[PDB]
RNA sequence: UCUGGGUCGGGGUUUCGUACGUAGCAGAGCAGCUCCCUCGCUGCGAUCUAUUGAAAGUCAGCCCUCGACACAAGGGUUUGU
RNA sequence: AGAUCUUGGUGGUAGUAGCAAAUAUUCAAACGAGAACUUUGAAGGCCGAAGUGGAGAAGGGUUCCAUGUGAACAGCAGUUGA
């Protein structure tokens, strides 16, 4: 976690054109790599691995 | 084996504690021979138990 | 999302990167560098390696 | 060959975290001793009394943060034993740990 | 007389303890 | 990106750090972290105190 | 494995706050030494200053090493349409 | 078959509750089939002279002291022991 600067858009909020700082979420996001596929089929007792 | 008689006996002819006797670690067996003060005496005149001086208690910080 | 907290566009303005293992005072290395000066490490750095 | 001696340095401040006060130094000589046994694989292990005494130098919780011991994987043929080696770990008095290595020392 | 071989091991005869301790002054056996 | 404010120590005090002190006599403080504020609230001297830039400047 | 994970060491970060020793015509002063000196020198003396944002710790549940050292194709118990 | 029956024996509970008042142990060696606990040595600690020290009165009655044993006892163990 860390911290951010920015300004507001909020028009009728105090904050309005304003700086604040809020908390934030790092999170590390390498790429996906895909190595299959899935197909369901619905049937009446739910979805069911083809 | 055991010297629990042989450091009291030591202790009553060197005149001091339990504390201040030290028996020869090595000489274990000659030390555990020696059921009699007489033997004492003779092991404390070899060298073999030995009267361990006065823990060091200064006045030199109170002086 | 159809609400005015949602959909609205966010303009970073400062990212912090003090820091966090303690009371971080610094943003980056070359700023900490130039804030306190060289040191004693830097100073026997420089005598040793010439 | 199996008659090798090492000289190393152990965190003791790094095993020791945690330990309540009456533990630290009982817990150092356990540290050690499973040290030694790491490195040598011998589950004999012998602890000089000197390095017995480095340990406890300051008492019972204030244990030294580092210590220079030197391992010597010795033969135990001195009696039928179930180990055939055993390593007896000895004291180093050293006056700074800063930049020392593991370091092979010969006989 | 005394050599290097036998002070070296005179040294550990006469430490019975660490920093602080008696020497030891003599080890005589006697029969 | 905002007002970039000073300490009792004389360090930088990024945004979203530290506290700020409004005395009853209409003078604001602002402090980088508890050791510089309780510092400055035992009314201690910061040209004394080895680590503070005003020290560094006397000395 | 195009190695691995450890243990030390290093670097970073951070915590506290400027270490021991040495030096000073710094230092309330005091006690000695004056053919002496023409204003001097020899000790004791908290504290101060320079060396010195120094010293010390920092994963054990901090970050990066590819520096050094040793070790890692070993063990045991089971499992069949 | 009963009497919260009498006497004796045995279960479940249950390998459970528990073996937590007074700071604390560690290293090496010896003996020994066997050592966390015995002994010796070395450290680190406590009692801190209104003591966990040194001696008595009452009470106990051989617990005193040597040697040996390792059955039972010392609510773990013991090569130790009142
Ligand atoms: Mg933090
Ligand atoms: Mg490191
Ligand atoms: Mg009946
Ligand atoms: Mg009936
Ligand atoms: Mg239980
Ligand atoms: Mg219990
Ligand atoms: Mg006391
Ligand atoms: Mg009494
Ligand atoms: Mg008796
Ligand atoms: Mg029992």
């Amino acid at each position: 976690m860390t911290h951010i600067v920015r300004e507001v858009d909020r028009p009728g909020s105090k904050v309005n054109k304003k700086e604040v700082v809020e908390a934030v979420t790092i999170v590390e996001t390498p790429p996906m790599v895909v190595v299959g596929i899935v197909g369901y089929v619905e049937t009446p007792r739910g979805l069911r691995t083809f | 084996s055991m010297l629990r008689l042989q450091k009291r006996l030591a202790s009553s002819v060197l005149r001091c504690g339990k504390k201040k006797v030290w028996l020869d670690p090595n000489e274990t067996n000659e030390i555990a021979n020696a059921n009699s003060r007489q033997q004492i005496r003779k092991l404390i005149k070899d060298g073999l138990i030995i009267r361990k001086p006065v823990t060091v208690h200064s006045r030199a910080r109170c002086r | 999302q159809t609400k005015r907290r949602a959909l609205e566009k966010i303009d970073l303005k400062f990212i912090d990167t003090t820091s966090k293992f303690g009371h971080g005072r610094f943003q980056t290395m070359e700023e900490k560098k130039a804030f306190m000066g060289p040191l004693k490490k830097d100073r026997i750095a420089k005598e040793e390696g010439a | 060959n199996e008659v090798v001696t090492r000289e190393y340095t152990i965190n003791i401040h790094k095993r020791i975290h945690g330990v309540g006060f009456k533990k630290r130094a009982p817990r150092a000589l356990k540290e050690i001793r499973k040290f030694a046994m790491k490195e040598m694989g011998t589950p004999d292990v012998r602890i000089d009394t000197r390095l017995n005494k480095a340990v406890w130098a300051k008492g019972i919780r204030n244990v030294p943060y580092r210590i220079r011991v030197r391992l010597s994987r010795k033969r135990n043929e001195d009696e039928d034993s179930p180990n055939k080696l055993y390593t007896l770990v000895t004291y180093v008095p050293v006056t700074t740990f800063k930049n020392l290595q593991t370091v092979n020392v010969d006989e | 007389i005394m050599n290097q071989e036998k002070l070296a091991k005179l040294q550990a005869q006469v430490r019975i303890g660490g920093k602080g301790t008696a020497r030891r002054k003599k080890k005589v056996v006697h029969r | 990106m905002k007002v970039e404010l000073c300490s009792f120590s004389g360090y930088k005090i990024y945004p979203g750090h530290g506290r700020r002190y409004a005395r009853t006599d209409g003078k604001v403080f602002q402090f980088l972290n508890a050791k510089c504020e309780s510092a400055f609230l035992s009314k201690r001297n910061p040209r004394q105190i080895n680590w503070t830039v005003l020290y560094r400047r006397k000395h």
